[PDB]
């Protein structure tokens, strides 16, 4: 039971990461803002 | 914070698994079979989902008096 708890947890942890990769300039403007607050 | 929206959206997607008994793994069975097979065959070989049966042996003995 706990092994399945691991096997599905380890698979679900990679799927979600290989899933977001396909997912807007709002991030770049935020980086300059983050750089603006660099001081 | 694309990291945080990623985390929350993937959490909401994974918790969406009542429809997916494995949530679209689409693989890893070819290895899970062997893993669980080895786990079984090292734990035992009987039907480990049922209640165990028990045979009870008894010791040996001998003549004790003067022959």
């Amino acid at each position: 039971q706990n092994m399945m708890r691991r096997k599905e947890q380890e698979h679900m942890i990679n799927w979600v990461e290989k899933h977001v990769v396909q997912s807007t300039i709002a991030k770049c403007i935020a980086d300059l803002k983050l750089l603006a607050k660099k001081a | 914070q694309k990291l945080f929206v990623d985390k929350i959206r993937e959490y909401k997607s994974k918790r969406q698994t009542s429809g997916g008994p494995v949530d679209a793994s689409s693989e890893y069975q070819q290895e899970l079979e062997r893993e669980l097979f080895k786990l079984k065959q090292m734990f035992g070989n009987a039907d480990m989902n049922t209640f165990p049966t028990f045979k009870f042996e008894d010791p040996k003995f001998e003549v004790i008096e003067k022959p």
